């Protein structure tokens, strides 16, 4: 058993039943000596004696709030959480994973160090969600602002959480060695689960979309566009290139475009466009689309 | 007549279910799902503990880890049925509910006699 906050533990169990479960002990924080009863939130009545209570934990009603009393009043109370160890594998089953089968899922519009790292859950009842950087990069995330919502997946209702974050020494010109990593801890009622993530900006870049889309028409069509001002600068380092069709990057019918001058024909239809990082196979952009 | 065939078992990594069938009629009834167990603690009295669903005309219940049943211990389940004020009472099955699926066997595992 190892201590998460103030009064907050987590015991790690095997998912077996052969193993026995982790003797443990809860002492009360208060100054009285005697008369001291404990109460659990899963049982009815007292369930022991003294300061100290000395019990066995291996599932989940072995779990939750723990409470020392002493004739009405609560003196103290101790959160018991598990970590699900079953057939040598950690947990991940609070977070239900992306389209390709990863956990957290971070962009970043440039590289200044901004990024928003994003996740999926279901059950969306009792929840806590504490992110930190774990030789080191460290970031910090803003949590206080943490947001979510609504999207459906394969037909089923997911809440996707997102959270803001910075890294804190940051040299966006320079050249990234090591990687930023991040470890999201996810509580869900009584059940305690971490989730690990190593990146580099590069790799999760996803550049805003073009803006200033304006045509020119021909006896053929020159229609140009500008970068966004949330890219990084200068634009003579941090270039970009595009991809121009007509109606993980989804460029199908597109030609690579380097400069912003493009000339096409166009029977009908809309011609749309997007960005991505020249010198990097990082994501690409929201197409913009303007009317032929 | 009465409840018939129960079985129980996991179906994701965290939720479970418990299925019967009903012999008889089935217009104006009801099932109750009980299960009882004796958690593992300090105390040499047994303090055999009951959970009950009441499923009205259907014949699944779904839970989960955390709703209060131990999955690594054994524990006992049967269905009680109601017509009219008369209760039938279904066979009691005692198992585990980690290790069982969808497609495990009903019959056939060992038991212990003492
Ligand atoms: C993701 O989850 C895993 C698994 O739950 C988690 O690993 C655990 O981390 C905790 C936190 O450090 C470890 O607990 C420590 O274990 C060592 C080894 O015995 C102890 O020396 C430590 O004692 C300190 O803390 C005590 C109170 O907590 C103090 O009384 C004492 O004086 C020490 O200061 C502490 O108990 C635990 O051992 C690991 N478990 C495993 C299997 O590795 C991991 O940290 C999580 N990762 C993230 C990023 O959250
Ligand atoms: C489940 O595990 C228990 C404990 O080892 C065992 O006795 C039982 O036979 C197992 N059940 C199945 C269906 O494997």
């Amino acid at each position: 058993m190892w201590e998460l906050e103030k009064d907050v533990y987590v015991v790690e169990v095997d998912w077996t039943p052969d193993a026995p479960g982790e003797t443990v002990n809860l002492t009360c924080d208060t100054p009285e000596e005697d008369d001291i009863t404990w109460t659990s939130d899963q049982r009815h009545g007292v369930i022991g004696s003294g300061k100290t209570l000395t019990i066995t934990v291996k599932e989940f009603l072995d779990a939750g709030q723990y409470t020392c009393h002493k004739g009405g009043e609560t003196l103290s109370h101790s959160h018991l959480l598990l970590h699900k160890k079953e057939n040598g594998i950690w947990s991940t089953e609070i977070l239900k994973n992306f389209k390709n089968k990863t956990f957290l899922k971070c962009e970043a519009p440039n590289y200044s160090g901004r990024f928003t790292c994003s996740w999926l859950v279901q059950r969306n009842m009792d929840l806590k969600f504490n992110i930190k950087s774990s030789d080191s990069r460290a970031v910090t995330c803003g949590m206080a602002s943490l947001s979510a919502e609504k999207v459906t997946l394969d037909q089923r209702d997911y809440e996707k959480y997102s959270v803001s974050c910075q890294e804190d020494v940051t040299s966006p010109t320079a050249e990234e060695t090591l990687p930023i990593e991040l470890a999201l801890e996810a509580r869900q009622q009584n059940k305690y689960e971490n989730y690990s993530t190593s990146f580099f900006i590069r790799d999760i870049i996803k550049p805003d979309p073009p803006k200033n889309l304006q045509m020119k028409p021909l006896k053929q069509v020159e229609v140009s566009w500008e970068y966004p001002d949330s890219w990084s600068t200068p634009h003579s380092y941090f270039s970009l290139k595009f991809f121009v069709r007509i109606q993980g990057c989804n460029q199908k019918g597109a030609f690579l475009v380097e400069k912003t001058s493009t000339e096409v024909q166009c029977k009908g239809g809309n011609v749309c466009v997007q960005a991505q990082d020249r010198y990097y196979n990082s994501s690409c952009s929201k197409w913009a689309c303007v009317p032929c | 007549l009465g409840p018939r065939n129960l079985s129980c078992y996991r179906v994701s990594k965290t939720d479970y279910e418990c299925s019967w069938q009903y012999d008889g009629p089935e217009d104006n009834v009801s099932h109750v799902l009980w299960c009882c167990f004796v958690p593992p603690n300090h105390t040499h009295t047994g303090q055999e503990r009951c959970r009950y669903f009441s499923s009205g005309p259907d014949r699944t219940v779904q839970f989960w880890e955390q709703d209060g049943i131990p999955v690594l211990s054994k524990v006992n389940f049967w269905v009680e049925s109601r017509l009219g004020n008369r209760t039938m009472k279904s066979q009691k099955i005692s198992q585990y509910l980690y290790n069982w699926t969808k497609t495990t066997p009903p019959l056939g595992h060992i038991k212990v006699s003492q």
